[PDB]
């Protein structure tokens, strides 16, 4: 059968990776619930870096009125896990 | 409008009877004679003020005219005049002139001319890289016509 | 010298400039 | 929309011109210029010249209308100097002026009839060009970039029998534009490439700064000879055609009678010409003669000083135009009191014109397209500088 | 599409930086297509050098200034992509690879 | 630079890099061509203006030779050829020539530096007769300028290469791609461009180079059938290979050579079935370890993916 | 037999008929003029010595100016 | 070989007859060198009576001439038009600005010479050079041609 | 319509606090303007009853180094109803955006993108602003005093890369400067 | 009383009711002035000529006698300048220019420096009298 949406567990390890290797993260701080400004020591400029990395891992576009909202990994998770988008 | 004016204009449409005349005045010239020019047997004509291949000039006594003034060096449009100094060097970079004639008005000796010579060409741009030797021998090589069109040609400067 | 080119005495003879018509063809 | 980039690299249509155009089948949608290939830093170079080295710039801007060119420089050179010019060097420039508009409309009328297939009118009219230019290499020595109009008059004057053979030329000229006009203006298609194609407005040619034929064209009566004469202009008799339609057979039109009113100025030109001096007599502005400086102080430093430093001009700035043929051609001159100019601004005919391609070949086919650029007459040396 | 007003303040202008960088990332893959650089750089190491760039005029606190700067960027970025001068190990004016 | 560099063999495939390269370095390059005008026609874009000069010269003549070489303090051979016309032997061209120029250098008198190109698999044991030449012509340089520095790249890669662009037109011409030795034999290709590098390093040192054989291999060893890949990533095709034992490879390499001495009118050059280079691909040519390698010049090859093999992007 | 293959000198030996000789150079380069009006009375020709080979730089500077117009003197009298 | 050398020479020389008789140039017409150019190829000096035919395509065409400046933008279309052009193929460099930059020789925006993007085989001087000079370049390109021994090279090789 | 008329007529008539500064000289009437005030003055002249300044012949930038605001912005206007020319001038520096007037006259379109290339100087509401006239990837406006007459590079045929590419300029002659000064 | 085939200017049509087109349009243009202040110069010059080209339309019935009056182009350039006019009017009250600021400079430069008879100059000729008319109002 074929579907539409990625996995909960593949995109939360994906992204979880991808902040993990970024720059400036070390891979302790980086749990399923951690805050990019707040827990990650990352500026705006970085944030914003770290969704665009995230588009180029999933494979689309995220619309910028809606990155705004994506400020740690559970926003990350919920926002990719049922973007039919998603690859 | 009228029947006349209308059957003359579609007579007209149909039989072409414009396109006749440009055929035919085609064809008039086709047995008037022509105007070519059979070069190189034949050349076109030119004034004794045609702008050409620069030279340097020397006296009738052998020495040469420049006195290294620098004048042509100054006016030149193009900055395609190098000397060191009479001369010990005289460049002319015949790929850098734009053959205006300036140095020629410039000089106050009459030693560099623009002589009538166009026929020039080379195969290297390192034979158009004309030095001192180059234009003196040039000016030996053309003088009697140089002098000539000075000649002609001193009644209007 | 004091000889300038100029035109001669009298001046030029007239030049047309217009358009010349002809009325070639049967029609 | 599919994207057609055609560059002709070869003197068929300019060499230079470059486009991109959006097409709707054979329908253009929109027309692109690319331009700058022929941008050589003309005015950057001009600020590093003295007044007179700059000169043969202007030769080699709208290079088949080097004299008009030469004499907007001199203009405003002279404009700004407040320098007087003998009588005898206003006729000969309007004359040579007058020579220049005819060159310029042989090769722009024939060079566009070629574009559109007309073979045998070029070869007729570059036969005539071919006198003209003898007529410039006898006066300057050059066949083309004379550098022969100067600030303060001419740099020579004719030699003699030059008006003689000029009177030759103009006694035959008025049938070889019958023969051309023959060759096209009646023939039906050569109607059908050219009516109500490229149709301009009035008001469409005051909004893109449109001047000469293409202002003209659209009922416009405007022409800088007599709107702001210069020269001996205001001495002469000549009619302005208008078009009605404001197409491409009204400015082919147009340029055919343009060159008859030519030929008219020429011939008065030739039978109004006065003796004297061909150059100002101001003594620190103009080269002395030959014999003068070799024999007297005065005019050999002169000579000296002209010839390295060059003249001043006082500080000021202008904007001075003329009735180029293509259009209005201007110089936008800034002097510092130095002998050099601080900036030299030059606007082109061209710029304008090939900026309207976009709005004039709009909904045209795509063969429209050279035709639209043969009534505008480009040359890329102006356009780019 | 029209030349924007100068930003009145650091806030617009930092609003106008993001959205250069963003549009400068997106256009990545057409780099990396148009130079052949799969074999020859990684895509990250671009979107670094851009960022990079962004933070070595960091401290710029003149609106205009930034205003400026992010038009030259669109401009360069521009000719990059829509009008490539390919070299080796050289895309404009940095040393990629 | 003051160096002025009489430069043989430079119309070929590794010629125009050196040249370039020579030129960057300031120096003035003398072209020697054997035949039309527009053989060196290439170069002269090169350098600035006069820097470099093609002459005209003959081979088979000492007079053009010393000629060419009457004005030089630099002598570079290139000269070579991988297979046989019926004018030249493997041994003609492959060491007459490089002896004939070493003697005309010793009679000069003004040589500082010769720089004599050999091959990687160049030895008097080798299954290749042009191999065998070079290793003779590797001694006969020596034994007439011990002083004289000898390089060994390995196969080159660049636009004119003479193996991938062969493959590649074979392949589009025929849809397949044989294997001569079932895809087995090693070799370390190399950039061109790292070979005129080496050659300018050894020019511009302080003398280090003079006396030693370089052996000049790329960064990575691969299999004929590894490199066949490359192509077939960079061409954007099918891959599909086809062995082909080393004795039917002989017997279709086996006419040209057959019969090139033989008729009286030259040949086309063999592409893929060149008896001599098929038999050199019987045994691995790899870069030994107690030679001196891109390193001791203080350079690195470039690796061949990429950049070396962005030419292939015409036969797509 | 020359003017088979070369119709450039072809040309110069037709327009040759009726000419009058006005002088030779010292390569041997012969000099003709016609005197009526084709090309507006220009009829002045050069047929060079070298019936191959020959080539337009062999006119020498005397006759140079009488070949394109530029003067009415001859070679002959220029030297002179 | 006291027979082979003489039918060698002897197609050397059909081969050299064909191309000397049938140049077909395409124009890069860039700037003011191109009228003089058209002027060269109009009814007073006729290139086509000389065999010489203009080409539209690269494809078509034996030799190229750079007549007029070249910019650093246009570069890269001249290098593509000349890659483009079958072998055998010349280039002729007309006019100062083709030659070495001419009056804009000290521009930003301006290749110092043609010969710095493309092999050029003849160089016409002159700002323009006149159609007669550029029809002389055009004898000499001739003349060059003449040497050729294109058999007997490849005989030889 | 002559330049007395214009220069007392506009000092009657135009908001005062759009013009600095009014010359009336046989080289052209000149008004100078703040950048805030261009546009309105232009669509002024061009709109009014008495002026109708329909042509806009051109805008070109002026270099002065030692001014603060470095560049001089000049409009040269013709109304051909009246058969007078106008100029108009504005100063701008490296930064501050000027307003266009391409919805006023279309003509400026062009000579617009020719200001931004050749001085840096950026035109607010400009629907396409980029460089005209230099090559792609230009770094630099060369009208600019301070950028040198050869400029900082040039190109050359690469034989090793099969193409044309830029390097930093060599120069065999440089270029001689004679102060007559 | 003819009516005009042509106005001989591309795009530029005829207007047979050009007359009317006028008077609406003046009083249009002279109610709407009346929201700049009364002292700006420029409502002043615009109630100048409104007023003057309305008694000229209002007067003469025929618009060739209108034409010839106004001394100003086609009844149909008329109306372009008049509807120009308007548009003005419109921006002009949005612009709010009107006053004098408190530390208002401005130089005036008159140089006289002569230029040569000959280089080109733009004489147009007297304008209709009515300009001076508006030229002199506004200055007293
Ligand atoms: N894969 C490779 O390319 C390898 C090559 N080498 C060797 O390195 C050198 C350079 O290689 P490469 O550039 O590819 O070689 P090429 O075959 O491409 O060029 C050979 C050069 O030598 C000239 N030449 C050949 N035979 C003669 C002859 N009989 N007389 C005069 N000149 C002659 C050619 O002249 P012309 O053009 O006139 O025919 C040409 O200039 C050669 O010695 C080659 O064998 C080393 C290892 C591998
Ligand atoms: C192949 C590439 C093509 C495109 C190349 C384009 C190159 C463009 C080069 C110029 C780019 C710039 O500098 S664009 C101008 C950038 N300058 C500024 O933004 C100054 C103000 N500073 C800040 O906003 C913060 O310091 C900042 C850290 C930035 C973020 O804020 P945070 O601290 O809250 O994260
Ligand atoms: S002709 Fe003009 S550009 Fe050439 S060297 Fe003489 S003065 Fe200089
Ligand atoms: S101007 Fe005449 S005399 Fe003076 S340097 Fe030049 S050539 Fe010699
Ligand atoms: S060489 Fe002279 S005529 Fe030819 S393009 Fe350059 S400036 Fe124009």
């Amino acid at each position: 059968v074929r579907g539409s949406f990625l996995d909960k567990s593949e995109v939360t390890d994906r992204v979880l990776s991808v902040v993990k290797n970024f720059q400036k993260v070390d891979p302790s701080k980086v749990t399923p619930k951690a805050n990019f400004q707040n827990d990650l020591g990352l500026d705006s400029l970085d944030s914003v870096e770290v969704v665009m990395a995230l588009e180029e891992e999933f494979g689309f576009e995220i619309p910028d009125n809606e990155a705004d909202k994506i400020q740690s990994i559970d926003l990350a998770v919920d926002f990719i896990a049922s973007h039919p988008q998603a690859k | 409008k009228d029947w006349n004016t209308v059957f003359e204009r579609s007579i007209n449409t149909l039989f072409l009877t414009e396109m006749v005349r440009g055929l035919s005045l085609t064809l008039k010239y086709f047995f008037d004679p022509k105007v070519t020019i059979n070069y190189p047997f034949e050349k076109g004509p030119l004034s004794p003020r045609f702008r050409g291949e620069h030279a340097l000039r020397r006296y009738p006594t052998g020495e040469e005219r420049c006195i290294a003034c620098k004048l042509c060096e100054a006016v030149c449009p193009a900055q395609a005049i190098t000397i060191e100094a009479r001369t010990t060097r005289y460049d002319i970079d015949m790929t850098k002139c734009i053959y205006c004639g300036f140095c020629q008005e410039a000089c106050p000796v009459d030693a560099i001319v623009e002589g009538p010579n166009f026929e020039f060409a080379t195969e290297t741009h390192e034979e158009l890289l004309y030095d001192k030797e180059k234009l003196l021998e040039n000016g030996d090589r053309w003088e009697t016509e140089i002098a000539e069109n000075l000649r002609s040609e001193s009644l209007y400067r | 010298p004091l000889l300038q080119d100029g035109p001669p005495p009298g001046g030029f003879a007239p030049v047309r400039y217009a358009r010349r018509i002809s009325n070639t063809g049967p029609s | 929309n599919f994207t057609l980039n055609f560059g002709p690299q070869h003197p068929a249509a300019h060499g230079v011109l470059r486009l991109v155009l959006e097409m709707n089948g054979e329908v253009v949608e929109r027309a692109e210029p690319h331009i700058g290939l022929l941008h050589r830093g003309t005015e950057k170079l001009i600020e590093y010249k003295t007044y007179l080295q700059a000169l043969p710039y202007f030769d080699r801007l709208d290079y088949v209308s080097m004299m008009a060119q030469e004499h907007a420089y001199s203009l405003a050179v002279e404009k700004l100097l407040n320098c007087e010019v003998p009588l005898r060097a206003q006729y000969i420039r309007v004359l040579f002026c007058e020579i220049t508009r005819i060159l310029n409309h042989l090769l722009a009328l024939t060079t566009h009839a070629m574009d559109v297939g007309a073979l045998t009118p070029f070869l007729w009219a570059f036969e005539e060009r071919e006198k003209l230019l003898e007529f410039y290499e006898r006066v300057s020595g050059a066949r083309m970039h004379a550098s022969f109009i100067r600030p303060g008059g001419v740099a020579q004057d004719l030699p003699l029998g030059l008006c003689r053979d000029i009177d030759s030329f103009t006694q035959q000229f008025a049938s070889r534009i019958d023969e051309l006009e023959e060759m096209l203006t009646g023939n039906r298609i050569w109607k059908q490439r050219l009516v109500d194609i490229g149709t301009v407005t009035a008001q469409q040619a005051k909004d893109w700064g449109f001047s000469g034929v293409m202002l003209r064209g659209s009922g416009v009566c405007w022409d800088l000879r007599r709107a702001a004469p210069y020269d001996v202009y205001d001495q002469l008799d000549f009619d302005v055609p208008v078009g009605t339609r404001g197409d491409c057979y009204d400015r082919y039109c147009i340029r055919i009678e343009e060159m008859r009113q030519s030929l008219r100025i020429i011939v008065q030109c030739l039978n109004q010409m006065p003796s004297g001096m061909i150059k100002a007599d101001d003594r620190k502005l103009c080269p002395p003669s030959r014999c003068r400086m070799k024999l007297s102080m005065e005019s050999l430093i002169h000579h000296f000083e002209l010839y390295t430093e060059g003249f001043s001009v006082p500080a000021s700035s202008t904007y001075t135009a003329v009735e180029a043929p293509k259009g209005e051609f201007g110089v936008f001159l800034v002097s510092n009191g130095s002998n050099r100019p601080y900036r030299c601004k030059i606007r082109a005919p061209g710029f304008a014109h090939s900026q309207g391609l976009d709005f004039m070949s709009k909904h045209h086919m795509l063969a429209d397209v050279v035709t639209i650029i043969g009534t505008q007459d480009i040359v890329f040396g102006e356009v780019d500088r | 599409i029209g030349v924007p007003p100068n930003s009145a303040n650091l806030t617009e202008a930092r609003r106008r930086v993001f959205d250069f960088f963003r549009a400068a990332c997106r256009s990545i893959p057409t780099i990396m297509d148009i130079y052949n650089l799969q074999d020859v750089v990684a895509p990250s190491q671009l979107r670094y050098a851009i960022s990079a760039q962004i933070r070595n005029n960091a401290h710029i606190t003149d609106p205009k200034v930034i205003d400026l700067l992010i038009f030259k960027g669109m401009e360069e970025l521009t000719d990059i992509v829509d009008h490539a001068k390919q070299r080796h190990h050289i895309i404009g004016q940095y040393v990629v690879g | 630079s003051g160096i002025v560099a009489t430069v043989f063999g430079a119309t070929g495939f590794l010629g125009r890099y050196l040249v370039q390269q020579l030129a960057k370095m300031g120096s003035q390059v003398l072209v020697p061509f054997r035949g039309s005008e527009d053989s060196p026609r290439h170069l002269k874009l090169m350098g600035d203006l006069g820097q470099v000069v093609p002459m005209k010269f003959d081979p088979r003549d000492e007079d053009s030779i010393k000629a060419v070489m009457a004005k030089a303090n630099v002598v570079i051979n290139l000269i070579g050829r991988e297979y046989e016309t019926r004018n030249f032997s493997f041994e003609d061209a492959n060491h007459h020539i490089a002896e004939k120029l070493a003697l005309v250098a010793k009679e000069h008198g003004g040589i500082m530096r010769y720089i004599q190109v050999s091959c990687l698999g160049a030895s008097v044991s080798s299954p290749s007769r042009m191999l065998r030449a070079k290793a003779a012509a590797e001694e006969a340089v020596l034994n007439a300028l011990p002083e004289a520095t000898i390089m060994r790249p390995a196969t080159m890669i660049g636009t004119e290469d003479r193996i991938l662009n062969p493959w590649s037109m074979f392949v589009k011409k025929y849809g397949f791609l044989p294997l001569i030795g079932g895809g087995t034999t090693k070799f370390q290709p190399v950039y061109v461009v790292d070979v005129a590098a080496a050659i300018v390093a050894a020019l511009k040192d302080d003398g280090s180079s003079m006396g030693k054989t370089y052996e000049l291999g790329g960064p990575d060893v691969f299999t004929t059938h590894e490199l066949a890949e490359i192509m077939y990533d960079m061409i954007r095709e099918w891959p599909r290979y086809v062995k082909l034992p080393f004795p039917i490879a002989k017997a279709m390499a086996a006419p040209r050579d057959f019969m090139v001495n033989k008729v009286p009118f030259p040949l086309p050059s063999p592409q893929i079935f060149n008896l001599d280079q098929i038999n050199a691909l019987t045994t691995d040519t790899l870069v030994s370890d107690n030679a001196l390698k891109f390193q001791d010049l203080d350079l690195v090859p470039h690796k061949l993916k990429g950049y070396p093999v962005e030419f292939l992007i015409q036969y797509r | 037999m020359r003017c088979l293959p070369d119709g450039n000198l072809l040309q110069t030996k037709i327009h040759n008929i009726g000419a009058t000789l006005v002088g030779v150079d010292k390569f041997g380069n012969k000099y003709y003029q016609k005197l009526g009006d084709t090309q507006y009375g220009r009829h002045r020709w050069v047929e060079y010595a070298s019936k191959d080979r020959y080539n337009a730089s062999q006119v020498p500077a005397e006759w140079h100016g009488w070949l394109h117009f530029i003067t009415d003197h001859t070679g002959d009298e220029l030297l002179s | 070989s006291k027979a082979a050398e003489f039918v060698i020479s002897k197609v050397d020389d059909l081969m050299n007859w064909a191309r000397t008789g049938s140049i077909w140039p395409m124009t890069f017409g860039l700037a003011c060198c191109a009228v003089e150019m058209m002027h060269t190829g109009a009814a007073r000096y006729d290139l086509d009576r000389f065999g010489i035919i203009f080409r539209p395509s690269p494809r078509q065409s034996d030799c190229m001439i750079v007549a007029g400046t070249l910019t650093n933008k246009m570069a890269p279309a001249l290098r593509k038009v000349y890659d483009q052009m079958p072998e055998p193929r010349w280039v002729i460099s007309m006019g100062s600005c083709a030659n070495g930059g001419g009056y804009y020789h000290y521009s930003y925006s301006v290749v110092r010479g043609c010969d710095r993007i493309v092999p050029v085989d003849i160089y016409v001087p002159g700002c323009p050079p006149t159609a007669e000079a550029l029809l002389y370049g055009l004898l000499q390109l001739q003349k060059k041609i003449n040497r050729r021994k294109d058999f007997l090279h490849w005989w030889n090789k | 319509m002559d330049n007395q008329f214009i220069f007392k007529y506009s000092w009657e008539t135009l908001p005062k606090k759009w013009v600095k500064k009014m010359e009336r000289s046989e080289h052209g009437n000149r008004f100078d303007t703040n950048t805030d005030y261009l546009f309105q003055l232009l669509c002024f002249l061009k709109l009014h009853t008495y002026t109708r300044v329909q042509v806009l012949i051109d805008i070109c930038g002026v270099d002065y180094p030692s001014r603060k605001r470095r560049f001089e912005v000049v409009y040269n206007l013709l109304s051909t109803r009246y058969n007078s020319r106008i100029r108009v001038q504005t100063s701008a520096d490296e930064v501050t955006r000027i307003s266009s007037v391409v919805s006023l006259f279309p003509s400026a379109g062009w000579w617009e993108r020719e200001v931004w290339d050749m001085f840096g100087v950026s035109f607010i509401n400009h629907p396409d602003l980029r460089r005209i006239l230099t090559d792609y990837g230009f770094e630099g406006h060369p009208l600019r005093k301070d950028f040198p007459l050869s400029g900082y590079v040039q190109v050359r045929y690469d034989d090793p890369e099969k193409r044309v590419v830029s390097e930093p300029i060599e120069m065999t002659q440089e270029f001689r400067y004679f102060d007559f000064a | 009383a003819k009516v005009k085939q042509t106005t001989g200017i591309v795009g530029l049509d005829v207007v047979p009711n050009a007359r009317a087109v006028l008077i609406d349009l003046y009083s249009k243009t002279l109610k709407e002035i009346q929201a700049v202040p009364e002292d700006e110069g420029y409502r002043k010059a615009v109630e100048s000529f409104t007023r003057q080209r309305l008694n000229v339309c209002k007067e003469e019935e025929d618009w060739e006698m209108i034409e010839k009056r106004l001394g100003c182009g086609q009844v149909e350039e008329l109306i372009e300048e008049a509807r120009d006019e308007l548009t003005l009017i419109g921006k002009m009250i949005e612009w709010d220019p009107w006053g004098v600021p408190d530390d208002y400079e401005c130089e005036v430069i008159e140089n006289d420096a002569p230029i040569p008879k000959h280089v080109p100059q733009h004489r147009p000729g007297p304008l209709p009298e009515q300009f001076y008319k508006t030229l002199e109002g506004l200055i007293a």
